[PDB]
RNA sequence: UAGUGAACCAGUACCGUGAGGGAAAGGUGAAAAGCACCCCGGAAGGGGAGUGAAAUAGAUCCUGAAACCGUGUGCCUACAA
RNA sequence: GUAUGAGUAGCGAAAGACAGGUGAGAAUCCUGUCCACCGUAUGACUAAGGUUUCCUGGGGAAGGCUCGUCCGCCCAGGGUU
RNA sequence: CUCGUUAAGGAACUCGGCAAAAUGACCCCGUAACUUCGGGAGAAGGGGUGCUGACUUCGGUCAGCCGCAGUGAAUAGGCCC
RNA sequence: GUAGCGAAAUUCCUUGUCGGGUAAGUUCCGACCCGCACGAAAGGCGUAACGAUUUGGGCACUGUCUCAACGAGAGACUCGG
RNA sequence: CACCUCGAUGUCGGCUCGUCGCAUCCUGGGGCUGUAGUCGGUCCCAAGGGUUGGGCUGUUCGCCCAUUAAAGCGGCACGCGAGCUGGGUUCAGAACGUCGUGAGACAGUUCGGUCCCUAUCCGUCGCGGGCGUUGGAAAUUUGAGAGGAGCUGUCCUUAGUACGAGAGGACCGGGAUGGACUUACCGCUGGUGUACCAGUUGUUCUGCCAAGGGCAUUGCUGGGUAGCUAUGUAGGGAAGGGAUAAACGCUGAAAGCAUCUAAGUGUGAAGCCCACCUCAAGAUGAGAUUUCCCAUUUCUUUAAGAAAGUAAGACCCCUGAGAGAUGAUCAGGUAGAUAGGUUGGAAGUGGAAGGCUAGUGAUAGUUGGAGCGGACCAAUACUAAUCGGUCGAGGACUUAAC
């Protein structure tokens, strides 16, 4: 459950390292986001060399969250952090490699890309 | 509640190991990608064992790539094709979530060989 | 918040209307022929179900 | 569920173990409705404990029943005292062992002067 | 098509494919049809059908009678069915779980938990109101209208009894039917505490 | 409720550190003859029995208004603003 | 003087429980047991202040925010070397 | 009203982080700009704390043991620009 | 009207203009000076330390909030006084 | 302007709660277009629903950031302070600029500055008692009427088709899946869970060891049952009719033509009435169906008379929860499983005590998935629902028909 203000670390090499939540996209009143969803967010805290920098409004996809996903098996996934990856428009991950373990749901959204770069999916 | 257990008596797996929150497991989970089907194996400790009957679920926990990742499944879930404990682990409580603050060598625990 | 107006006579009764007792589940002893409340000791002899105690 | 009898939860408990001591004493006893109604059951357990006997009940009551002295006697020249542990263990385990539970009786009395409560005679059969 | 059963409780069930739904196990005894309401005699077309049997001490001489038609015992629960084929039902038929087939839609209707005396905010899902920067106003009900009107509209919703409503919940499917054990797995939750009367009918939207 | 604040143990009781401020409160019956004795009640208080012309003159005692409270009921009243 | 509000607010920080006794009457008084509270005090002395509230034997009119057989209250005696 | 806990988020509340939360004991390391050279400073930021043996130069050290956690409860600075 | 300071506890026009901070800053900090209406003991400018002073930012922390849920106690509720 | 209020009508902004108007922001329908298409512009009908999260500022307003289909305008004492706040304005303190000789003053600024009230009546949200509904009762019911709901995004297909030179790119039609809102529920994820289990510190008590009890926020800490719960789960606003708005007609004269109209006749919207959900015969207009009891006794009186035993039945009282402030509702009262206890289980916890073994020891293993186990499950009359009591009909008249 991601919303605004909510902080997250970034699961890929573009350069962020922190980013902060503006607006949960996809409803005009939505609240929460969870994981698959995309986020308007900012660079907080960044790596000296990376191409995106502090300050820059991005849009990012959540790929990890505390609370994760429930699967239509009845199974669930839960990670220990929230964090999300830094996306261009046509959900083009900014950066080359990602970090860490990325979720299935992604797959159904659209996020191949991703998907085919994480070191694991579960 | 006779008649819940006598409904889902039929539902409730068989083929379980006897095994308890901190023995590692290794999950032959199915998963799809598509019209493919496939086993992923999820290994890693028992952290949670909770609910009864059909409605028991058990979670298990590994840190891959210096992530935790915990998934938990119903105990009876088709969709598991075999659970194998692949160790014995000595906890002194049913509920192991201490472990998720902990890391690397301070969450290991020691082999009792049941 | 106050009374706007004093209470009459007739409204004072009508509220009090339910303020009032009741007396309810007195039968005959068993024992003694005493009257007593039900399911209680009778308080004149003691005894209860056909029994002193 | 449990009553509450208008006490906290140690107060309450206090309380519920003294009462059960007392009518382990005095084999009969006068309360109001609800402090009867809770201390049924627990004297019934506290008589349990006693029937099974063994080491660990004589344990788990001692947790529960007060160290009163449940009655003293002249016996070979000397004055012999049993607590309310020991006339558990002794005299209400055996006296009850072939009763299969409700060992106690309740008899509605009438209502307290001060308060109108509904008090009640506790006792066992 | 239409049964009255009592809301066993829930569980979870594994279909075909794997996946995991949760169901409400609702047990119906063989309902019985006490009385046919017709037009020429009441005016309008329903089955009056009554739903398990009550002992003979908690029954009445009145409803001993009614139900001597029908020569069953006396039954606990008695409603009336609409919108079903008066044709196909009569006097002493038995209604049984097996009316209803796997996969269809239905109306479940039920009593509401009940809760008590409950306030305005729990009630109605009222918003609070901010519960520090020496606000004093917590649980309570907003304002009750505008000045002029020198009274309160009607439906300015307050606290009070909540729970115990008839509730109907549309469209939910008929996971399984066990005959032998009167039982119907319902996916889903359906209204009412466990052992309080259930009405199952075939969904009217569909 | 007048008449001195004070017809009565009043400049008292009471209030205020103090100067000071400052009340309420009369009437059994001709005569106590002030209800011996009995009954209920722990007492109080009552019911008899007595005194007395009168006791609904019984000491809160002459008369006993109104507000207020209660009992019994001749009539009316639960579709009315 | 008496109403209305109204038999409503309030009954002023906190643990009592049972057995026995007393008594017309007991949650409230005495005794007993256990339990619980304070313990740089909620203990032990003293100055001021109060001025008999100290002790013993009775009482339950009024006071005690309930009750009361009890009291720092009332009645009778005594008590400060 | 007083108090305990709370998923995910963590000031988005709000005039304002009001209130609440967090820090808090002792031992060791370490500690900036600026400065009136005294301070800042307990800056900051970190580490240790239980039990049992052996040995101690008596403060320790080595080894072992247990828990989620060792000032195992209570009382004890939030900090910085 | 000098030095010094200057949209200031003083700047109405005014959220002056520019830069920093923020995703976004009428507040805040730095700079400019057309100072409506600073200015040298009703002292000018600066200043270490200090402040239950006013103001802005950051870390930690949290129901403050998204958005409320449960539980304990007192009152409220029923009964007796 | 000065008509009510100065023997007091509380003033900005915000919060909670909304409700209403339509001069409509979106959604819906339509005409014209300098409407190729996609976008649009303007105007007509339309108020059913919705119409946001922040930075700044006391703010309204406004700018900005990021979204949305949209981020409407207004009234209700610029709604709502006996519902809340009190940042601003507007007391007493103090200061700056300015004015004044001065006390002091400034819709000029700045720091700080007590928001009381136990609801009598109406009104509103819920819950009872009485009587009526014309013999007395037990159930089921029709529906006069009332309330609730009413929102919408994206993607795929039709189709890269119609259109367009190209770029670009549809109407209608058919599917999938969301946002917000909302009705329920605890099987799942979690929260809570003060009479569940375990670890642990200090002190104190059970004479001591051992094992335990008291207090320390439930002493603290790790878990957690039922119940209550959302963020968790499931469902909903679906299809469809009738009459219409603007609009479009068809036939048609007045007025040989023309003309939607005068007669006649039709299409037409998130709009109205239904349809969906809920309450509903105190709807005194008091309805309807099925079932049960039966015409008793005495005295008065031809009385729709009175009381007194009843019948069908209801209640008192007692055991309770799925119910609950209390009433009430519902489950039961030995014709018994209503509750307590007991027995057996379950969740939950995590291996009891006493031994045994190893170790100098802390401690580990074993006896043993042990011990304990509130609310959960099933049996069991062992305890308590005993004995009893109260209330409760005999059915008016007129006139059609039979
Ligand atoms: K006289
Ligand atoms: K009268
Ligand atoms: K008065
Ligand atoms: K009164
Ligand atoms: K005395
Ligand atoms: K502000
Ligand atoms: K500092
Ligand atoms: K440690
Ligand atoms: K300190
Ligand atoms: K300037
Ligand atoms: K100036
Ligand atoms: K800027
Ligand atoms: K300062
Ligand atoms: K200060
Ligand atoms: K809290
Ligand atoms: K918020
Ligand atoms: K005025
Ligand atoms: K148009
Ligand atoms: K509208
Ligand atoms: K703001
Ligand atoms: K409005
Ligand atoms: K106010
Ligand atoms: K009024
Ligand atoms: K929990
Ligand atoms: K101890
Ligand atoms: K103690
Ligand atoms: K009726
Ligand atoms: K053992
Ligand atoms: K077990
Ligand atoms: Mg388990
Ligand atoms: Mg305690
Ligand atoms: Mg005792
Ligand atoms: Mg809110
Ligand atoms: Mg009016
Ligand atoms: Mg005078
Ligand atoms: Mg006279
Ligand atoms: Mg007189
Ligand atoms: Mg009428
Ligand atoms: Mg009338
Ligand atoms: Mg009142
Ligand atoms: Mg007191
Ligand atoms: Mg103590
Ligand atoms: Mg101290
Ligand atoms: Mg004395
Ligand atoms: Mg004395
Ligand atoms: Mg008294
Ligand atoms: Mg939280
Ligand atoms: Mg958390
Ligand atoms: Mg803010
Ligand atoms: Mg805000
Ligand atoms: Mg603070
Ligand atoms: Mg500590
Ligand atoms: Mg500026
Ligand atoms: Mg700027
Ligand atoms: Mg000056
Ligand atoms: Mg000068
Ligand atoms: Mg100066
Ligand atoms: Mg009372
Ligand atoms: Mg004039
Ligand atoms: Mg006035
Ligand atoms: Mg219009
Ligand atoms: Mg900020
Ligand atoms: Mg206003
Ligand atoms: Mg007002
Ligand atoms: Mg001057
Ligand atoms: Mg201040
Ligand atoms: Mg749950
Ligand atoms: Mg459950
Ligand atoms: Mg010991
Ligand atoms: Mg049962
Ligand atoms: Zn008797």
């Amino acid at each position: 459950m991601i919303q605004q203000e909510s902080r997250l670390r970034v699961a890929d090499n573009s350069g962020a390292r922190e980013i902060l939540t503006i607006k949960v996209l996809g409803g005009s009143g939505r609240k929460t986001a969870n994981i698959g969803d995309v986020i308007v967010a900012t660079v907080k805290q960044a790596t000296p060399g990376g191409v995106v920098k502090k300050g820059e409004v991005v849009k990012a996809v959540i790929v990890r969250t505390k609370s994760g996903a429930r699967r239509a098996d009845g199974s669930y996934i839960k990670f220990d952090e929230n964090a999300a990856v830094i996306i261009r428009d046509d959900k083009s991950p900014r950066g080359t490699r990602i970090f860490g373990p990325v979720a299935r749901e992604l797959r159904e959204n659209n996020f191949m890309k991703i998907v085919s770069l994480a070191p694991e999916v579960l | 509640n006779p008649l819940i257990q006598e409904l889902t008596q039929e539902q409730l797996r068989t083929d379980i190991p006897a095994f308890r929150p901190g023995d590692t497991v290794r999950v032959h989970a199915k998963v799809v990608e598509g019209t493919r089907e496939r086993i992923q194996l999820f290994e890693g400790v028992v952290i949670k064992r909770r609910g009864a009957g059909i409605s028991e679920t058990y979670t298990v926990r590994k840190v891959s790539n210096g992530v935790g990742v915990e998934r938990t499944f119903p105990l009876h879930t088709p969709r598991v094709a075999q659970i194998e404990v692949v160790r014995y682990g000595k906890v002194r409580r049913a509920k192991l979530y201490y472990l998720r603050a902990l890391h690397g060598k301070a969450a290991r625990i020691k082999e009792i060989r049941r | 918040a106050v009374p706007a107006r004093r209470t009459s006579k007739a409204k004072k009764a009508k509220r009090r209307t339910h303020y009032k007792l009741t007396i309810k589940g007195l039968n005959a002893c068993s024992n003694c022929g005493e009257m007593k409340k039900s399911h209680h000791v009778c308080p004149a002899c003691g005894h209860y179900d056909g029994k002193d105690v | 569920s449990y009553r509450k009898l208008g006490r906290t939860s140690s107060q309450r408990k206090a309380m519920l173990r003294d009462i059960t001591t007392d009518l382990i004493i005095n084999e009969r006893i006068v309360t109001t409705e609800a402090r009867a109604k809770e201390v049924r059951s627990t004297v019934e357990k506290m008589i349990t404990l006693g029937k099974r006997g063994d080491l660990h009940a004589r344990r788990q009551a001692a947790t529960f029943v007060r160290n009163e002295v449940a009655s003293v006697r002249e016996e070979d020249e000397s004055i012999v005292v049993e607590s309310a542990l020991q006339k558990l263990f002794n005299d209400l385990g055996p006296r009850f062992a072939e009763r299969q539970g409700g060992y106690t009786r309740i008899l509605k009395t009438e209502p307290r002067r001060g308060d109108a409560a509904p008090m009640v005679v506790i006792e066992f059969v | 098509k239409g049964i009255l059963g009592k809301k066993v409780g829930m569980t979870q069930i594994f279909t075909e494919s794997g996946e995991l739904i949760p169901v409400t196990v609702v047990e119906a005894t063989p309902n019985v049809v006490l009385q046919v309401k017709t037009v020429e005699t009441d005016g309008y077309e329903a089955i009056q059908v009554g739903y398990q049997d009550k002992r003979e001490v908690l029954s009445n001489k009145p409803a001993k009678g009614h139900v001597a038609k029908a020569n069953t015992a006396p039954k606990r629960f008695i409603k009336e069915f609409k919108n079903v084929e008066l044709g196909e039902y009569e006097v002493g038929k038995e209604i049984k779980v097996d009316v209803f087939q796997a996969g269809d839609v239905v109306d479940v209707t039920g009593t509401t938990k009940g809760k008590g005396f409950q306030g305005a905010i729990k009630r109605h899902g009222q918003s609070r109101g901010p519960m520090s920067h020496g606000s004093r106003y917590h649980r309570r009900p907003g304002s009750m209208g505008p000045v002029a009107p020198n009274r309160v509209f009607k439906n300015k919703r307050l606290a009070g009894r909540m729970g115990g409503d008839r509730v109907t919940i549309q469209n939910l499917e008929v996971v399984k039917v066990d005959v032998e054990r009167n039982v119907i797995l319902i996916k889903g939750n359906i209204p009412g505490a466990k052992k309080s009367l259930i009405t199952i009918k075939s969904a009217v939207k569909a």
